[PDB]
């Protein structure tokens, strides 16, 4: 919520920074754009390392990666 | 009683004025003539302006912004921001001893020799504007480099912008 | 509500590319002085072609087979005559149509809907937002590949990669019947489109100081 | 937004600026120009006299400064000893190593999101003050750690 | 006790700043090609010698112009009180040319026009006779 | 398009051109609703309605 | 009392780096034309000068484009000089353009030399007040 | 709406010039024709720089320049 | 027509001939005649004696000037200087075109809509009043700005 918090405020969005600049000349520690640099080491969804998630639908609960392999982690239990 | 254009390189009667206005009350014009002629109140200006001051040990150092105190690609000197070179003349006035250094950096960008003259005719102008104000002129000496030592990235635009600057350098003894 | 994040990715859209034209128009001088094809013409009013460059090629087709190396150039437009020089304009004036006419089919009744009303609307304007800066910078890479091209041609062309285009030139005299005439008859054409020359020992080095 | 971090972790400016104030009330000197940033720090808050072993009140301050340093995000760290001759050359050199290898030591033990440090002490061949009545407790003799912050 | 940066002012557009990012591009390309240009080819003279100043040529003029070479030169020569010529035949295709230049000679000025102008054209001064003289190509 | 002013126009780029002797300029061009022309060395935007 | 400031100023950091880049393409190629430009030198230009002759100093209006012999004919009969001709007409005639309100005679002919070029060229003689008209070969 | 006020009052359109000219002996700056110039930088509409919108309504959302080149952003998006 | 300009930007007739009465009953003369228009002004109230500086009072005059000039649509400005005899011919020619340069430069960088700026200083070679008794304080020492308004 508070980008520039005990400082001046928000002056314009460097996206070749992806980053917002304060009132005070310092780099703000706030994203502006996606196209910055997070560390992001957590992921989400299904068929990772692999060809991703087939387009088709199943009458079964079974669904297989792009690339072939079958995914028991995704594909509901019985 | 003043004048805008560098008061006509005199040295200024300020005090005065400040303890007539008062009196329009002599030891609380004294109180503030004397709080306006602290350094610290001066050096609080000064970084309300957009200039920089670091003192870190017996060197002591002021960064000036050249785009926005000169006028833009050419040696010809801004003077609107006239308030804050009186009060840097202010300022040099108490270190009468040691000589000064002042050198010039600017980015990356164009030819080599083109940002080198440039950055020497900045030089030049700075030098000749401390000259004038009343320092002898062996305790002075200018340098203007381009993009040899940056403190700061080219390709991020504001430290692009925070690149390009003047240097004043001086010792105490 | 699928509608009204629709409508406000159309306002969000055009008010962004009204204000990228305002920005754009603000800077016409300069745009001109970087854009010089007028000087990047030749001297028989003709565009030079476009060139484009490549460094270090490495393909795996498949296993037991790779194919590499140092550099590669292409020819992508032929040269060819023209009459006037492009300018920015021709590439980077993105179209503008302000829709004045969002029909809501889902007016909002409640404050729940007004309130759903704002944060979609709000989602919608953000999108609009990321789509016209996606415009904008797909124009300008673009153009800027049209400039690296001719830039390229005139530096190869420079170091004796490419031979320059042939003209020739024929001349008559007066000619038509007693009722039409043209009093001279100059006609000029191309014999020879440029192109790379496979000899490569005809070319010549370069030094700094 | 939901999923996409907002902010980098540990990320509040408020508590950067306000450490700054106390960290130069505290008088270790902070430096900020440009892109670069220095950390200087004297030695008698930190070592014993002329000798390479940390004091257990220094702790605190060292936890405050890693606390500091965490914040930023670096890719390389440089620290560097400075004293007062004493003896000769090569005591002050290999005191001022000793003392320099053993700050980086904690610091990389504590958890600074850096890849690269480098370690030097350069004896008392860098002086800063020409007024050298004391040895250890003149001011001449320091600790600077340095960086550059990108991006 | 406040920290700042000395650099700050009005805030940027994010169109300007790719604009600047491809063009610093640009301009390096341009300045190394001119460096390599320069250096495989040697120059032989100079157009000074055929364009010398003379006395009542050094009015300063700043200058923003965009069009035919006609009207501009043509100005030109009625403040510097000479006689305009042209010689050859006006070309089909028209030409063109661009200059924003500030507080430069009328001598400079002219040279810069035949500098833009290349091959197409060329200009003499004859400051005895107080005319100026421009003349096209002979091609095609 | 067919096109008649006293002007030299740039955008599009003609395909045939004719000259008066007084200095009319007549232009035949592809069809377009933008013209830009140099006035009197003032770069200037043309618009034309009815296409 | 009151300084206004510039007021098309770039006083941003993308508008000042435009700027500069500007001034840098802007010299490059003003030094790439300047190291490309092929110039004639002044004291070896093959173009008629002016024979200051006084008869020819009349002021006229011609707007002709058509063969060149004629043309010169009747230049040298206003002129009142006469009129010779050395080598052969070719098959396709040189073919000149001309259209003036108000010049004199030498710069005419000037630059009726300047339009013929490389196949044909003129001589003026004020000793004995003649013109020639030359062919190449 | 009144050009030539704090003066004689208008006296007629020259279309020569397509500029009013007052009962004053001075140029009105207000213009009366078409025919006239103007100074002009921006621009309305869609497809331009191109051969203008193409005459038949495509029944998608699409809309088409006549050489070719299809409008994105005038044309309607999901 | 609506959406089509209806007049130039900031135009107004009575504005026009409220700052020509204002300059007039000023002092500074400017006059107009068919489409040729002229403006002088003296030297007293623009420098110091024989000095080409300028005084901080002047750029209230300079922005009138600039507001009354930037009114019209226009190609080109010619501005002149005009000298007493002081010293020489050097000097005062000298004189002359470093002020026509210097409020060119500054009439340039104000939002003037010309293209074409033209500077010209002669010195005392086409005086005005025969009476030649004050230097700088005669009304011959002048400068002298001139155009032709365009369509």
């Amino acid at each position: 919520d508070g980008c520039c918090s005990k400082m001046g405020g928000i002056n314009y969005c460097d996206s070749s920074a992806g980053r917002l600049v304060c009132n005070n000349g310092f780099y703000s520690t706030c994203y502006c754009t996606r196209h910055a640099v997070m560390d992001l080491q957590f992921l989400m969804g299904c068929c990772l390392w692999h060809g991703g998630v087939y387009p088709q639908l199943n009458s079964s609960g079974l669904v297989v990666c792009n690339d072939g392999y079958v995914s028991e982690e995704c594909s509901l239990q019985k | 009683c003043f004048h805008p254009p560098y008061n006509n390189f005199q040295p200024d009667r300020r005090a005065v004025k400040r303890v007539g206005v008062d009196t329009g009350g002599g030891t609380v014009g004294l109180v503030a003539s004397i709080y306006r002629d602290s350094k610290r109140k001066i050096i609080r200006d000064l970084q309300k302006q957009d200039i920089q001051y670091v003192e870190y040990g017996d060197t002591r150092t002021l960064i000036i912004p050249t785009d926005k105190y000169f006028m833009f690609s050419s040696p010809r000197l801004n003077e609107i921001c006239y308030p804050g070179l009186n009060n840097v003349i202010r300022l040099l006035n108490f270190y009468p001893q040691s000589t000064i250094y002042v050198a010039g950096f600017t980015d990356n960008v164009g030819s080599r020799s083109h940002k080198r003259k440039l950055s020497q005719a900045q030089a030049e102008t700075m030098m000749t504007f401390l000259w004038a104000n009343g320092i002898a002129a062996k305790r002075l000496k200018a340098e203007g480099y381009g993009d040899k030592n940056a403190i700061s990235d080219n390709a991020i635009i504001h430290g692009s912008a925070q690149n390009r600057r003047i240097e004043i350098q001086w010792f105490t003894s | 509500k699928e509608t009204a994040l629709s409508v406000g990715a159309q306002a969000g859209l055009a008010w962004r590319a009204k204000i990228i034209d305002e920005q754009l128009n603000k800077q016409a001088r300069n745009l001109d002085a970087i854009y010089d094809f007028n000087s990047l013409v030749l001297e028989h009013n003709i565009l030079p072609p476009v060139l484009l460059e490549g460094r270090n090629t490495l393909n795996l087709a498949d296993a037991q087979s790779i194919r590499i190396s140092d550099r590669t150039y292409k020819v992508a437009k032929q040269a060819h005559f023209i009459t006037t020089p492009p300018t920015w304009r021709q590439y980077l004036w993105m179209d503008y149509v302000k829709p004045e006419a969002p029909n809501v089919t889902l007016l909002p009744k409640t404050k729940a809907e007004k309130e759903i009303w704002c944060i979609y609307t709000e989602r919608g304007w953000k999108n609009g937002i990321d789509q016209a800066n996606t415009i904008l910078e797909e124009n300008i890479a673009r153009i800027k590949e049209d400039f690296g091209g001719m830039i390229l041609y005139r530096k190869l062309l420079a170091m004796n990669m490419v031979s320059p285009p042939y003209v020739s030139h024929t001349d008559l005299g007066v000619t038509g019947d007693g009722s039409e005439i043209h009093i001279d008859d100059r006609v000029l054409r191309i014999t020879a489109l440029p192109e790379l020359n496979v000899n490569s020992a005809e070319w010549r080095a370069a030094v700094a100081k | 937004v939901p999923k996409l971090p907002c902010r980098v972790d540990g990320a509040c400016d408020a508590t950067i600026i306000k450490m700054m104030t106390d960290l130069n009330k505290k008088g270790i000197k902070v430096a900020s120009v440009g892109q670069n940033y220095l950390i200087s720090i004297p030695a008698s808050a930190l070592f014993a006299d002329q000798s390479p072993r940390l004091n257990w009140a220094s702790y605190s301050l060292l936890n405050e400064i890693a606390a500091f340093l965490k914040q930023f995000r670096k890719i390389a760290i440089t620290v560097t000893s400075y004293s007062s001759k004493y003896v000769s050359v090569k005591r002050e050199r290999a005191l001022t190593l000793a003392r320099s290898r053993v700050v980086s030591e904690y610091l990389w033990s504590q958890g600074v999101d850096s890849r690269i440090i480098f370690t030097q002490g350069l004896g008392s061949d860098k002086p800063i003050t020409s007024y050298t009545l004391g040895g250890d407790r003149s001011p001449n003799a320091r600790v600077e750690i340095t960086f550059r912050r990108a991006v | 006790m406040k920290f700042k940066k000395p650099p700050i002012n009005n805030p940027s557009d994010d169109a300007t700043i790719k604009l600047a990012e491809a063009a610093v591009s640009v301009s390096d390309s341009m300045l190394e090609m001119a460096k390599v240009e320069k250096v495989i080819t040697p120059p032989s003279k100079d157009n000074t010698l055929t364009i010398p100043n003379a006395y009542n040529l050094q009015a300063r003029a700043s200058v923003d112009w965009s069009g035919p070479i006609e009207e501009l030169t043509a100005r030109i020569a009625k403040a510097a009180h000479f006689r305009f010529r042209v010689l050859g035949k006006s070309p089909s295709v028209p030409v063109l040319i661009s200059i924003s230049t500030k507080d430069e000679s009328l001598a400079e000025i002219l040279r810069d026009i035949d500098y833009q102008a290349g091959k197409k054209a060329s200009i003499h001064v004859y400051p005895n006779s107080q005319v100026v003289e421009l003349r096209y190509a002979k091609i095609y | 398009m067919y096109v008649r002013t006293n002007l030299t126009i740039l955008s599009p780029g003609w395909l045939a051109s004719m000259t008066s002797a007084d200095g009319t300029h007549a232009y035949e061009m592809q069809k377009s609703p933008v013209l830009l022309v140099s006035w009197h060395g003032k770069v200037m935007q043309l618009k034309v309605e009815g296409l």
